[PDB]
């Protein structure tokens, strides 16, 4: 009995996440402030999070019922949007890392790429790359009305042993091996640049905000890594070691799925926890 | 000293002797100038995109 | 000896009841029938970026396309606001500059500040780069404002409570305007270029004749230092902005204040004032990161120009009146339509 | 989009490249703002930083100060003579009245100090008079130049026809300026720009926000002003005026993150003045002894108590004698080391 008393928490978390993401999208549009490249990157991350959390009730219907009456195209877009928010969140955080690298470590030439046109181009082409790598799961999504249960998991053409694990390996090596390594080496370069020598006696007022932004980006990256590592290592050890099934293994899997999904709701309260740009708007509207 | 104390008295002497028109007439003249040149003020009548160089 | 004040005060009373004698109406009472301007919003069409310190003063041009802006970083940038370019970047001998000016011919740029020297830089060298041509000296205080009259005469104001009219070629003070008991902070030139007003920290604005050289009228009413002044476009009124968070529209013919522009929950001083082409809209730069857009006849807030991180410090409306340029301490100029 | 105005864009790019280089250079320097009341030694500190961190003074720069030195000596001796009228002091000799009249006769010119043989003789004769020395010894009852004794004591070598000012002669020159005086030097691989607004006869409020963001404020307070008086109301002291000026500057909203370095200047006069004039003239509530160490510590304590942000910002106090190159050098080394370690404290990770 783990399905009747568990849907309320999922529904509350998903509605709080979508409300926070909607409030984030609301406070960047047609405002004189909220224009810089990092903030529109946070906009892109928030819309990806909103797209992730909008499909939480539609996924939870099959758990709270055991039947999938939604439709063929309906599961064609929920498994495709799941590879969306996994791939483009670590690539948005990857472009945040190279944005901070070209700002602090790099010289004043940072005022040659900070223009929002290049940031929008980077965001659009990043989504293009994510959709180009995610079109196979649009192509190969269907629902099978099996006698044991109903399922619409991803299938493969000519499986042998060349298409059932190469996808898992390629996803794992292009979600944590590729971008987290460059993120970690970029923060290493950032810390050595910032703490090998002293700092110039410049505009502290316009530098404390930059330091706070870098701190918030580092906190976002750290919470994303700690909330997305266990599910990926569980996937790898499931697909390679293939341990025999157990009750506590299933409990661990169902816990780590929610731990992976909770990033979409943790982020809007995270970057608004300590930041003066959103706090006065929140205080004005909360009255 | 005495020269400074006499300078502002001389200035107030030459300042109170001017002719003052009524507030109503001057304000009406300001109003009439406001309507007379209102059609050539792009801030009052903002064209969206046609003749604005910006 | 001590009986000069007891008749200076009766001269003041004569002035005040002569003003009250001809005050049978007011501007707000007769403009109850003119239609309101509604809400006048303006979008930032251009964002002139490239300064690295607090911009302190800017001035437009007669061609209404180029402009000059002076910043704390010792830079006079002569821009090209159509394409957002940087035509010139003049380095200053002293980075302490509080005012800048573009000549109406467009061939000269004045700057000045805490160095107490008004530097006239020639833009049409006919040989090479922009270099200094005149260094007008003689002030004993910070240069607060300077407007060109033509290529050979300039009017400046200083913190030694005097204004001056300089001949550039001889380099001397042709005329000196005294009478202020506080530091002059801003002067505005009349459109007919024969009179000019100047507001000082003694909470008063004085009207001066350039050709003769004496004060004619002294307008009071403000409760703090006047930081800004601007003639109404017909040359027969002028608005003043002060540190007591009010603007005032004084009239040279009625010799008194007609209108006050103020609102509750506004406590910051006014740094700049300017008028539109027709003078219907009065633009006032504030210290609360906003540039209010008042109606000069209804005394109500038509619009607001937000978008500056730091204090708005200088305003400018073009000769053809299309755009408003707003400088600020966050090193950004903004163009509005 | 394939236009002819590519030249304007390239010129703008060259402009912003040069401007970015200049901004990088300007962000990598230490800005010191010298503040304080009048006759507190700010310009002498400027000249000392010129001496230490540059070539000093050349033959032309020394020879251009000779007329100003002569004018300062003439002004100090005229002030000393004219103080006899307001102090009612009899001359030691009857010929000193004729000497004073002759001094007024030869000081008719108001362009520059001449200091001919006759002027040298008359000032030397007036300098040995007991009444003149007595009037100089009661200088606290009126206004006198602080370098009067130094200039008039070596009057024999000053008044030579081929006299060239030395480092101390240029250094102890009381000269009036109008604009802001800023000097450039380099020290400990750091460029220093120093500013002074002492000659700025204006309102301090209207430009004190122009120095927001400076690295340090060196507030020069002369210790020898405790026994002096102000000749405007006969109820205000120069030390109290300097104290309230420091209270304004230190607790100003523009200097929240500025290092305040107090320079308690003219301690060498304070040592020779504390033995005779008590500190109770300035502070009526003083209960300590009339010794130099306790009095200097008390003035430092009062100036530190003028602060209202002791738990956030620390005032770095140093005693200086601004005409001593070695003491100024040592105090400036301490100041630069404090600035450098506070800049390392500004370096952090987040
Ligand atoms: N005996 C003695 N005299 C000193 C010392 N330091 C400075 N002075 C003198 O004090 C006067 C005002 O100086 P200054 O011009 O800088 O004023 P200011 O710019 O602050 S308004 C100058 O004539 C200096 O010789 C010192 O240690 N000992
Ligand atoms: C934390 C939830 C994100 N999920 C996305 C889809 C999937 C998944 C993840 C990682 C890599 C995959 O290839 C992959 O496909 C799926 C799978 O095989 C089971 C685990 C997941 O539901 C999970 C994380």
């Amino acid at each position: 009995i783990t399905a009747i008393t568990i849907m309320a928490l999922y529904s509350i978390v998903c509605v709080v996440g979508l409300f926070g993401n909607f409030l984030v999208m609301y406070v960047i549009v047609r405002y004189t402030k909220m224009k810089t490249a990092t903030n529109i990157y946070i906009f892109n991350l928030a819309l990806a999070d909103a797209l992730a959390t909008s499909t939480l009730p539609f996924q939870s219907v099959n758990y709270l019922m055991g039947t999938w009456p939604f439709g063929t195209i309906l599961c064609k877009i929920v498994i495709s949007i799941d590879y969306y928010n996994m791939f483009t969140s670590i690539f948005t955080l990857c472009t945040m890392s190279v944005d901070r690298y070209i700002a602090v470590c790099h010289p004043v030439k940072a005022l040659d790429f900070r223009t929002p046109r290049n940031a929008k181009i980077i965001n659009v082409c990043n989504w293009i790359l994510s959709s180009a790598i995610g079109l196979p799961v649009m192509f190969m999504a269907t629902t099978k009305y099996r006698q044991g249960s109903i399922d619409c998991t991803l299938t493969f053409s000519h499986p042998t042993w060349y298409w059932e694990n190469l996808l898992k390996i390629c996803v794992f090596i292009f979600a944590f091996i590729m971008p987290v390594l460059i993120i970690t080496v970029c923060y290493g370069l950032m810390i050595l640049r910032l703490k090998s020598v002293r700092m110039l006696s410049g505009s502290k007022e316009k530098d404390r905000n930059l330091r706070r932004i870098t701190r918030m980006v580092l906190v976002v990256v750290a919470v994303f890594i700690v909330c997305w590592t266990p599910i990926h290592i569980y996937v790898i050890i499931k697909a390679l070691v293939t341990i025999p099934e157990t009750t506590f293994q299933t409990v661990s899997w169902h816990f780590c799925i929610a731990l992976g999904y909770t990033n979409s709701c943790l982020n809007p309260v995270l970057y608004a926890f300590l930041d003066e740009n959103f706090k006065r708007c929140f205080r004005e509207f909360c009255i | 000293s005495i020269a400074q104390a006499r300078k502002l008295v001389e200035q107030l002497k030459m300042e109170a002797n001017i002719d003052r028109i009524k507030v109503s007439k001057a304000a009406a003249d300001l109003m009439a100038y406001c309507e007379a040149h209102a059609k050539e003020d792009p801030l009052l009548t903002p064209v969206p995109a046609s003749e604005n160089p910006f | 000896l001590d009986q000069l004040r007891q008749e200076a005060e009766q001269l003041k009373n004569q002035i005040r009841d002569a003003r009250k004698a001809c005050a049978d109406a007011t501007l707000s009472q007769i403009t109850n029938n003119i239609d309101p301007v509604g809400r006048i919003q303006m979008r930032t069409r251009r964002t002139l970026r490239g300064h690295l310190a607090k911009i302190y003063a800017m001035h437009w041009g007669t061609d209404s396309r180029l402009l000059v802006s002076a910043s704390q970083d010792g830079k006079l940038i002569i821009w090209d606001s159509y394409t957002t370019n940087k035509v010139h970047a003049i380095p200053l001998r002293s980075s302490w500059v509080m005012t800048c000016a573009y000549a109406p011919s467009g061939n000269y740029v004045a700057c000045g500040g805490l160095d107490n020297i008004c530097s006239i830089y020639n833009l049409k060298t006919r040989e090479g780069n922009v270099r200094v041509s005149r260094e007008l000296a003689g002030h004993t205080g910070y240069l607060s404002c300077c407007r060109f009259l033509d290529d050979n005469q300039i009017v400046t104001s200083s913190g030694d409570t005097t204004c001056a009219l300089w001949d550039i070629e001889t380099g001397q003070q042709t005329t000196t305007f005294t009478g202020h008991t506080g530091d002059v902070m801003s002067l505005s030139l009349a459109p007919d270029t024969r009179l000019f007003v100047s507001g000082a920290c003694d909470a008063s604005a004085k009207l001066w004749d350039v050709r003769e050289g004496m004060c004619r009228q002294t307008f009071t009413g403000h409760e703090s230092d006047i930081n800004a002044i601007c003639f109404f476009p017909n040359g027969n009124a002028f608005a003043t902005g002060s540190d007591d968070a009010t603007c005032r529209l004084f009239d040279l013919r009625a010799d008194q204040e007609l209108m006050t522009y103020s609102h509750d929950n506004i406590i910051c001083g006014i740094t700049s004032v300017s008028f539109s082409k027709s003078g219907r809209l009065l633009l006032a730069g504030y210290d609360d990161f906003n540039c209010n857009v008042w109606d000069a006849l209804k005394a109500d807030r038509a619009g607001v120009l937000a978008g500056h991180d730091n204090r708005v410090s200088c305003l400018g409306v073009t000769d053809d009146g299309m755009a408003v340029a707003t400088g600020s301490w966050d090193s950004f100029l903004k163009i509005w339509n | 989009l394939s236009a002819e105005d590519k030249a304007a864009v390239e010129r703008s790019k060259m402009i912003d490249r040069n401007l970015r280089e200049d901004g990088e250079k300007a962000a990598r320097e230490v800005k010191l703002l010298l503040l304080g009341a009048g006759e507190s030694g700010k310009s002498t500190i400027v000249k000392q930083m010129k001496i230490i961190h540059e070539a000093g003074y050349s033959e032309e720069e020394c020879k251009q100060y000779k007329a100003v030195v002569y004018s300062n000596t003439i002004q100090s001796i005229i002030a000393i003579i004219r103080a006899m009228g307001r102090l009612k002091i009899d001359f030691g000799d009857s010929a000193r009245a004729d000497d004073a009249r002759q001094l007024f006769v030869l000081a008719g010119a108001a362009e520059e100090g001449f200091m001919t043989a006759e002027l040298a003789g008359v000032i030397k004769r007036l300098w040995k008079d007991s009444g003149v020395q007595a009037c100089f010894n009661r200088s606290r009852e009126y206004q006198l130049n602080d370098s009067a004794a130094y200039y008039l004591n070596d009057l024999d070598r000053i008044a030579q026809p081929n006299y060239i000012p030395t480092q101390q002669d240029v250094l102890r020159t009381r000269v009036k300026t109008t604009g802001i005086v800023e000097t450039h030097f380099t020290f400990k691989d750091l460029h220093f720009k120093m500013f002074d607004v002492g000659g700025q006869r204006s309102e301090r409020k209207k430009w004190i926000h122009c120095f927001e963001g400076v690295t340090a404020i060196i507030f020069c307070v002369a210790l020898s002003d405790y026994d002096l008086v102000l000749a405007e109301d006969e109820e205000m002291n120069r030390m109290h005026e300097s104290m309230k000026l420091f209270d304004s500057i230190c607790n100003n909203k523009w200097f929240t993150d500025t290092s305040i370095i107090l320079f308690l200047n003219k301690k060498d006069l304070f040592e020779e003045k504390i033995k005779k004039s008590p500190l109770t003239i300035c502070y009526p509530e003083y209960a300590g002894s009339n010794t130099y160490e306790e009095a200097a510590a008390y003035i430092q304590c009062q100036f530190e108590d003028l602060n209202k942000r002791k738990d956030t910002k620390e005032i770095y106090t140093h005693f200086t004698c601004a005409t001593d190159t070695k003491n100024v050098q040592f105090v400036f080394d301490a100041v630069t080391d404090v600035i450098i370690k506070n800049n390392l404290k500004d370096c952090g990770l987040f």
